[PDB]
RNA sequence: AGACCUGAGUGUGGCAGGACUACCCGCCGAACUUAAGCAUAUUACUCAGCGGAGGAAAAGAAAACAACCGUGAUUCUCUCAGUGAGCGGCGAGCGAAGAGGGAACGAACUCGUUGCCGAAUCGGGUCUUACAAGGCCUUGAGUUGUGGCACAAAUAUCAU
């Protein structure tokens, strides 16, 4: 697939980011992360409690 | 980069992880009596077995088909607290394995034929 | 001739012991049907070849 | 004259086995008589001499199979007990489904035995 | 010789006597008598077992489809959505005390349906429904 | 010739005994049993041969774990 | 939705992305096994709704299948009797590659319930089906009742009896109507239906 | 110098094979015979062959029939019908279907899609009288979607 005449449409994901934003991009969705089935049960816990 | 001297790729050697050893497959019951009682099951009384009691030191009987020389002599010091020395045995032509035993000279057959009232 | 595996040493072992009359004792018991063997072979006869 | 099973089960596996061993002792010389002389007294003794065996090898083995049962047979974590006392059942009875499911249903299918349920209406 | 016979067209060309060689493919009914017997047997216990209820369910009229038959009335099975939407009932409701639905007939004629859904409030009539 | 005189000339074994059907048909040289193609996992059985069939079916031997089970299953239990 | 999405590339399946896509991996899939276990499917919009959930359990397979028709099994070349069956090389076979796939993953995998297949490439040589397969006997099947009737034993080998959509595909089946008035249920059910000699008591 | 992906290795926990085959399901599949010959045809979508289940199997909830005042899953039966159908060296022969009277039948359902949810799921534990239609700890699967709910420009959906 380096070789062949990879069509335009496909190529899309053979052009990136850089590391210069990628790791501020992971960074926003590291921090807005879900809740870890552990934050999740015991945060519709205290829906109860 | 690892390192391959080799023109093959032999699978590399991973962590072998024994068998738990699983309990038993079985629960019947067993003891000493049955190990050595089904060995010698009964001796031999013919114009040849009685021959080779008083003029050797042998004795015969007939042994289960599927015993052993060695187990022959063990059953004896077992049953007839006396030694063998020669265990001759052979498969007879009925399927019953005929055993010879010498009884080490120190233990006289004639008096075992009279003790197991042969 | 002198060679025969022990399995079928253990096979000619149980026709020789098949080969044995019926005893008179059976043919006086209530209501039997025997009164021959019926099964008996003879070496020259029938051959077993096991 | 031989053993009594009434009064055998109340014995233990260390008392049967010289219980045992002595039986066996018997029937081994029972077959030395059986070769030589007819002796139908001192035969004729086998066959209850070796249902006696019998009847103690049973006993024997009716109690270490309870023994090994009261003990697999447990709440114990893991709980695979050998499958020689699995509560035996044909190949396909026990592969089939257990009682706790094929009566097992999904939501949106309890809930109209609640709304819907069936009635046991008459005519007239 | 032949003459004057009906040419025969007997059909018995395809091994259907269970020879010694064919197995055969014949259908004796001598077991009819042992079904009728069966069969009103079960019935009679299933009568038994479902009651108090009726053991049959209800069904509609309805007409019997070609020329032929336009003019004779049957018993089709399951009402419609629209009988029972014209008698109250919902049909989950109505396919759990007796009354059998059919979500594909289409009540093409308002004649059809008015014959049945006045039989249904017969039935809604005549019908206890003690509870549970 | 090709009679009593070529009867002569018999003295090998095409077929001993086959471990599986027990009898005496398990050709050496190719080794596999002629009537129940041991070391086959399947038996042979061909529905030309229904009589053979029936000389080969269950209950024609001792048939020891199912006159036990089918009485177990026909009283309830398993 | 994400499946609108899906359907709808696979739709257009002969344009040169999807052929491209199908042109690299018609080339791995020539360079493994006949039959493949993959840990996900392919299409994922296929598969899940020929009945595959991600759940434990289910489990997906690559079968190959070569293509064209099959040729008649006659000694030589040779078939003898009435020239009807004459040619030796022009039989169809009667059962569709799909069946044939899901057949082969039967015989060998004689654990698992093979459910449904489906179409994932084909080059001119091959064609592979990925078979939807289920472990009857992974507590999670047992235990969900979407898929616990795969779990009773009428089931064991459905796909070895035309019982998988492939199979009712080339039983005629999936025809109703007067299509299939000799097809039902079956063609020899039919055939009996037909062609019992009925002899009624009271004739 | 690690994750993920794709594969391995054994450790555990299982399963498959085999038998049976009357019926049943798939594939394969003849020929003798009949046609006064015979090659189409018929035998026969039969026998044999391979495969696979069950106590029945299969089918089954309309991409159905009809053309009517309409019927309404499948199956089976009588019947339509040896057919004023039809196929057929239009020969030998072959040959159904709707409808109708019945049997049976409290018979219908659930995925995917769609929308609303988004791990409420699953599995390993553990706790409870085994309670796994539940509790409460679990990255262990799972977000490349487990699970929940709604059924139409017409309803009422949706939360306390
Ligand atoms: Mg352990
Ligand atoms: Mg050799
Ligand atoms: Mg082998
Ligand atoms: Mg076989
Ligand atoms: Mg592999
Ligand atoms: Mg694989
Ligand atoms: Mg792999
Ligand atoms: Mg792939
Ligand atoms: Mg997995
Ligand atoms: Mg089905
Ligand atoms: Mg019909
Ligand atoms: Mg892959
Ligand atoms: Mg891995
Ligand atoms: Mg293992
Ligand atoms: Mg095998
Ligand atoms: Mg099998
Ligand atoms: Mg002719
Ligand atoms: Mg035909
Ligand atoms: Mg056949
Ligand atoms: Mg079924
Ligand atoms: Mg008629
Ligand atoms: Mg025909
Ligand atoms: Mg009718
Ligand atoms: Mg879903």
């Amino acid at each position: 697939q380096r070789r062949l005449k990879v069509p335009p449409a496909l190529n899309q994901f053979t052009k990136v980011l850089d590391r210069a934003s990628r790791n501020e991009a992971l960074k926003l969705i590291k921090k807005y992360a879900p809740e870890t089935r552990k934050a999740r049960r015991e945060r519709l816990h205290k829906a109860a409690e | 980069r690892k390192s391959y001297t080799r023109p093959q790729f032999r699978r590399p050697h991973t962590y072998r992880k024994p068998a738990m050893a699983k309990p038993s497959n079985r629960v019947t019951v067993e003891s000493k009596d049955i190990a050595a009682f089904s060995v010698i099951r009964y001796p031999l009384t013919t114009d040849k077995a009685m021959k080779k009691i008083e003029e050797n030191n042998t004795l015969t009987f007939i042994v289960d088909s599927r015993a052993n020389k060695t187990e022959i002599k063990k059953a004896m010091r077992k049953l007839y607290q006396v030694k063998a020395v020669k265990v001759n045995t052979l498969i007879r032509p009925d399927g019953l394995k005929k055993a010879y035993i010498r009884l080490s000279a120190a233990h006289d057959a004639l008096d075992t034929a009279n003790k197991i009232g042969l | 001739g002198r060679f025969k595996p022990l399995a079928v040493k253990k096979k000619y072992a149980k026709k020789m012991n098949q080969n044995k009359p019926v005893p008179y004792w059976i043919r006086l018991r209530t209501g039997n049907r025997i009164k021959w063997n019926e099964k008996r072979r003879h070496w020259r006869r029938t051959k077993l070849n096991y | 004259h031989h053993m009594k099973i009434k009064d055998l089960r109340e014995k233990s596996k260390d008392d049967l086995l010289k219980t045992l061993t002595e039986y066996k002792k018997e029937l081994s010389q029972l077959r030395v008589v059986q070769q030589t002389g007819g002796a139908e007294t001192r035969l004729g003794r086998i066959r209850p001499i070796r249902k006696s065996i019998a009847r103690i090898l049973t006993v024997l083995n009716q109690n270490e199979r309870s023994n090994l049962k009261m003990f697999y047979a447990d709440r114990k974590l893991r709980c695979k007990t050998p499958k020689v006392l699995r509560a035996k059942l044909t190949h396909r009875r026990r592969l089939a489904l257990k009682e706790n499911e094929k009566n097992r249903k999904t939501s949106r299918q309890m809930r109209q035995a609640h709304k819907f349920p069936k009635r046991v209406y008459a005519v007239k | 010789p032949k003459g004057n016979n009906a040419i025969p067209h007997v059909h018995q060309k395809k091994h259907w006597n269970p020879c010694s060689s064919q197995k055969g493919n014949v259908k004796v009914f001598l077991n009819q008598p042992a079904q009728k017997h069966r069969r009103r047997r079960l019935r009679l216990l299933k009568a038994k077992k479902v009651f108090p209820r009726p053991l049959k369910a209800l069904r509609p009229q309805v007409n019997c489809p070609t020329v032929r038959h336009n003019m004779k009335r049957r018993l089709g099975r399951g009402f419609s959505p629209a009988e029972l939407k014209a008698a109250g009932l919902n049909p989950q409701y109505a396919a759990t005390i007796g009354i059998r639905v059919d979500s594909r007939r289409k009540n093409k004629s308002e004649e059809g349906m008015n014959v049945n859904v006045q039989r249904l409030k017969t039935y809604m009539s005549k019908l206890v429904l003690f509870p549970m | 010739t090709k009679g009593t005189t070529s009867m002569g000339q018999r003295h090998g074994r095409t077929h001993i005994l086959c471990r599986r059907c027990g009898r005496n048909s398990y050709h050496v040289q190719w080794e596999r049993c002629a009537a129940c193609a041991y070391p086959r996992a399947s038996r042979r059985r061909y529905n030309w041969s229904v009589k053979a069939i029936k000389r080969r079916r269950t209950g024609t031997g001792r048939c020891r774990y199912l006159k036990v089970v089918n009485r177990r299953i026909a009283n309830h239990f398993k | 939705g994400a499946f609108m999405y899906l359907n709808e590339l696979w739709k257009k399946k002969s344009s040169d992305v999807m052929r491209f896509i199908q042109r690299i991996r018609s080339w791995e899939f020539r360079h493994q096994h006949t039959v493949v276990r993959l840990r996900r499917p392919t299409r994922p919009e296929k598969a899940r709704m020929l009945g595959y959930k991600t759940k434990q359990g289910f489990c997906v397979f690559r079968v190959r299948v070569r293509r064209g028709g099959r040729k008649r099994p006659v000694h030589k070349g040779i078939t003898y009797g009435k020239p009807k069956t004459s040619g030796v090389l022009g039989m169809k076979l009667n059962k569709n590659n799909q069946a044939v796939a899901e057949q082969r993953l039967g015989k060998r995998f004689g654990n698992l319930r093979v459910l449904n297949s489906y179409w994932v490439n084909m080059d001119s040589t091959f064609k592979w089906y990925e078979v939807i397969a289920v472990d009857p006997m992974c507590k999670t099947i047992r235990r969900d009742p979407r898929i616990n009737w795969i779990v009773n034993s009428v089931h064991k080998h459905r796909e070895q009896r035309g019982l998988t959509s492939a199979g009712r595909k080339h039983r005629g089946l999936r025809h109703k109507g007067h299509k299939a008035s000799k097809l039902r249920p079956s063609y020899r059910a039919a055939w009996r239906r037909n062609n019992r000699i009925v002899f009624l008591r009271k004739r």
